[PDB]
RNA sequence: CGGCCCCCGGCGCGCCGGGCCCGGGUCUUCCCGGAGUCGGGUUGCUUGGGAAUGCAGCCCAAAGCGGGUGGUAAACUCCAU
RNA sequence: CGCGACCUCAGAUCAGACGUGGCGACCCGCUGAAUUUAAGCAUAUUAGUCAGCGGAGGAGAAGAAACUAACCAGGAUUCCCUCAGUAACGGCGAGUGAACAGGGAAGAGCCCAGCGCCGAAUCCCCGCCCCGCGGCGGGGCGCGGGACAUGUGGCGUACGGAA
């Protein structure tokens, strides 16, 4: 049928959870590499470039 | 068949319901109509609010809210009358104005008295003719201001009075709150009924007369 | 002016004088056939009160509908079901008899619209009524604002969808609680929000 | 003294003075006009009463106002439009003897 | 997730984990809550009593907004403020009382459960306890009513 | 927020031919209510509406400081809308 | 024994227009069950649902209170949430089952009869002239006709209005 459960909602502390969990996971480089990014070059993991 | 501790359910699905299922699939779509439509809306009345004609100071009825202040349909006659703007002038100028409103009460007239006063000092009229006829408004009022209000115009603020910290006396302190409550609960239930006791009794003190 | 006595000597119908005319009028519509054209109106007042101006265009026509309520058309017993749906003799028609003469003028004359109908008299085996017509394409309409409304196509067939006074006092539709159905578009709008079951996306 | 707005009891509500407003016109309907008054009482003398006042019109005639009162409630209907019918048909006794015993 | 239903470990059975006697049929008991007298009565007895005839008297046209009356109790009151009003109390050689008005929060009725903190204080409620009083009056404080 | 060529539309400005010379406040004098309709009885259908929520057939059938409503029928009296 | 007005009623291949039928997902007005449940079954439930009939529109219907409330009162209608699976109905069994208020989306009010006042001051049709005419209109000229006093038009509708 049309009006199966398609949709689910999450807690907004709970999705507001998991972003900081994966902001603070952009660090640790053992995690980049662990997905499978070429990191070996990169001078800093937490690259912050100018406003230009 | 119930078994081992279940509330006794009434489902009302005995009917075809399946037939009569609305779905909520529109509401993304729905959302975008509601708003290019708001959007349009407010592209049309370039220096008029968005949100539209100014609503007044209204109090709950239905003793449960009893306190919190509204945003009504429309500012009654009674209360047009005194900031003297005629009922068919402030439909053309951005007032609410309906005919069935009462007012029983007077410190609520003169909020919305107030909010009209000086909601004509902030409003900007323009002249119908480029060429400026009497009581418009100044050019140097005009060029400063080419935007709209979005929200409602003048929100209500529901706000409250700071108390002083007052010194209690011991004239209040002999008050009696439940005492008092339980006599005035008692007196509204015996008013109707001790003013027969009273009534007999007068035309039995008429037949010591007669 | 005169008009307004002619209203409150109408309100007097069981008065001597009123009941010589209702019995010289129903005796003459008895002799008329079911359905025919009438040149001016019996009763000015009331049918410019509903809507009616003596100018080109307004047509009256009068309608007899026979008294009584509705058997139901089936043959003589023939009602197989539970005994609820067993009676047959006294059944009342859920709309009322005024509105079936304005339904059976315009089932005649697809032509011209319903305005209004109100009441010429009555027999114990009839009762007579007057229906407003209103041309829809004649000039005198058309070019007036305030009766050219009808000639839009959203009100064809008032009579059918139930319109007119007499049509709307069955539907059972008001403001309060004396109702409390009617309470979305008519009484069958209101039966469908509180039978559609609503299923949002997230529930 | 101690004179607190109280929730309960013969003064109860928050104490709100009110203003003094002229009536809504809407109120004024029902109010018999002279004018329409002027045009009633003529409709009654063309016409004349109807069979069922005119029946009526012998029971006020005996003093039998409590059978009269009676037969009123079955023909017209609650006690209230039944009272009202039998003082204006009282009334008519009474402008109609007065106008007699000339 | 139905990879985690029990239906696909019952995949191979013949009875499907609904017994080899008495099959799942249609409706063996009776549809919905069938014979609430007849059959089924013992479940209703010693799991639902009180659940037959009636009881009472009838109240038509009832509506909530008059029978409308939230409560508080004397423990949770000094919450109603902030924390800055109760620090600034039993001080400046005055005796401050600050003043909680009940009703401004949303409640009306104020009840006497809990222990007060010894501060004298003015409450504004519609109604009290008596109960409340004696614990306001016996801590040193006075009860005013608003409409 | 690319380009070129057609067709249609509305908003602005000007010209011609017309229609329209239509306000608010104070004081004085007038007027203002839709009938076989409301309502009552009965019957049938419907409704959560239960001494009848609403709709219909029959009978009775009005008044104007009147009438309707104020979820229990009825009588009396203050009111509210 | 005729002519001439008026009222009612006809005939038209009269002059000029109008309606029919179809689709019918959504809507409106009727009519309208039985399967099914109640472990039977008759009230109930299915359900004012399936079927049948008529009617339009791009939306329809409804819509500016003979309203809700008893409050320090709200204020057309329509839709969502909530009230609420609640008040209430029900062999008080199965089951059925709203409404007020509040938060929102949107938000626009009005017109008649009557009462009255203005010389019918009003409207329809035919002929001529000017303009544009592939949604037949605007202005002027016609003791050119008709409708209309059994009432057209202007002011004017409960928020008072008129002089």
């Amino acid at each position: 049928k049309t009006w199966r459960r398609w949709h689910r909602r999450v807690n907004t502390t709970q999705k507001r959870y998991a972003i900081c969990s994966a902001l603070a996971a952009s660090a640790l480089p053992a995690l980049v590499m662990s997905k499978g990014h070429r990191i070996e070059e990169v001078p800093e993991l937490p690259l912050v470039v100018e406003d230009k | 068949a119930p078994s081992r501790n279940g509330m006794i359910l009434k489902p009302h699905f005995h009917k075809d319901w399946q037939r009569r299922v609305a779905t909520w699939f529109n509401q993304p779509a729905r959302k975008i109509r509601r708003r290019k439509a708001r959007q349009a809306r407010a592209r049309r009345i370039a220096p008029r609010p968005a949100s539209g004609p100014l609503r007044p100071i209204v109090r709950c009825p239905t003793v449960r809210y009893h306190t919190k202040v509204r945003a009504g349909r429309g500012f009654s006659l009674e209360e047009l009358r005194v900031a003297g703007i005629h009922k068919k002038v402030a439909r053309t100028i951005g007032i609410s104005v309906d005919p069935r409103r009462r007012n029983k009460s007077t410190e609520s007239l003169q909020a919305n008295v107030q909010r009209l006063k000086e909601y004509r000092s902030k409003l900007v009229l323009f002249p119908r003719k480029p060429s400026a006829p009497k009581k418009g408004d100044s050019s140097a009022e005009e060029l400063k201001l080419a935007t709209q209000l979005t929200g409602p115009v003048m929100p209500i603020r529901n706000v409250f009075k700071k108390e002083k910290a007052r010194v209690i006396t011991e004239e209040e302190k002999n008050f009696k709150a439940f005492a008092s409550l339980r006599m005035a609960r008692a007196n509204a239930r015996l008013f109707g009924i001790r003013a027969k006791r009273a009534k007999e009794a007068a035309e039995q003190d008429v037949e010591k007369k007669k | 002016g005169a008009y307004k006595y002619i209203q409150e000597l109408w309100r007097k119908k069981q008065s001597d004088v009123m009941r010589f005319l209702l019995r010289v009028r129903c005796w003459q519509y008895r002799q008329l056939s079911a359905l025919h054209r009438a040149p001016r109106p019996t009763r000015p007042d009331k049918a410019r009160r509903l809507g009616y101006k003596a100018k080109q265009g307004y047509v009256i026509y009068r309608i007899r509908v026979r008294r009584g309520g509705r058997k139901r058309p089936v043959p003589k017993g023939a009602t197989y079901g539970k005994p609820v749906h067993h009676g047959v003799n006294q059944l009342k028609f859920a709309r009322s008899l005024q509105s079936v003469a304005e339904e059976r003028a315009g089932r005649h004359c697809g032509a011209l619209r319903v305005l209004n109908s109100y009441w010429v008299g009555e027999d114990s085996t009839y009762k007579f009524f007057e229906v407003i017509l209103i041309d829809p394409f004649h000039k005198a309409i058309r070019r007036n604002p305030d009766t050219q409304w009808i000639t839009k196509p959203v009100h064809k067939h008032r009579e059918m969808r139930g319109l007119t006074s007499a049509g709307r006092k069955s539907r059972g539709l008001g403001k309060g609680h004396k109702f409390h159905h009617t309470i979305g578009g008519s009484r069958r709008a209101a039966w469908r929000r509180r039978n559609t079951l609503q299923l949002h996306r997230y529930r | 003294a101690l004179r607190y707005p109280m929730a309960v009891g013969l003064n109860k509500g928050h104490k709100v003075t009110k203003n003094v407003s002229k009536p809504r016109h809407s109120r004024r309907r029902g109010r018999l006009t002279k004018h329409t008054k002027f045009v009633r009482d003529m409709i009654r003398e063309v016409c004349g009463f109807a069979p069922y006042e005119r029946r009526a019109m012998e029971l006020l005639k005996v003093s039998k106002d409590k059978r009269a009162l009676k037969f009123i409630k079955k023909r017209v209907g609650t006690h209230i439009r039944a009272k009202r019918k039998r003082e204006e048909l009282s009334s008519v006794l009474a402008a109609m003897r007065k106008a007699a015993a000339k | 997730p139905s990879r985690l239903r029990k239906t696909r470990k019952l995949r191979g059975h013949v009875s499907h984990g609904h017994g080899r006697i008495g099959k799942h049929r249609k409706h063996p008991g009776g549809r919905g809550n069938a014979g609430g007298m007849h059959h089924h009565r013992i479940n209703f007895d010693k799991y639902h009593p009180g659940y037959f005839g009636k009881v009472g008297m009838r109240h038509y046209h009832l509506k909530r907004n008059q029978s409308f009356c939230p409560t508080v109790n004397l423990d949770k009151l000094w919450t109603l403020v902030s924390e800055q009003t109760r620090v600034n109390a039993a001080k400046n050689k005055t005796g401050a009382a600050p003043i909680i008005d009940v009703v401004r929060s949303g409640y009306y009725k104020v009840l006497g459960k809990g222990k007060l903190p010894k501060q004298p204080v003015i409450v504004k409620a519609k109604f009290f306890s008596r109960r409340a009083e004696e614990k306001i009056k016996g801590v040193g404080g006075a009860c005013v009513l608003v409409a």
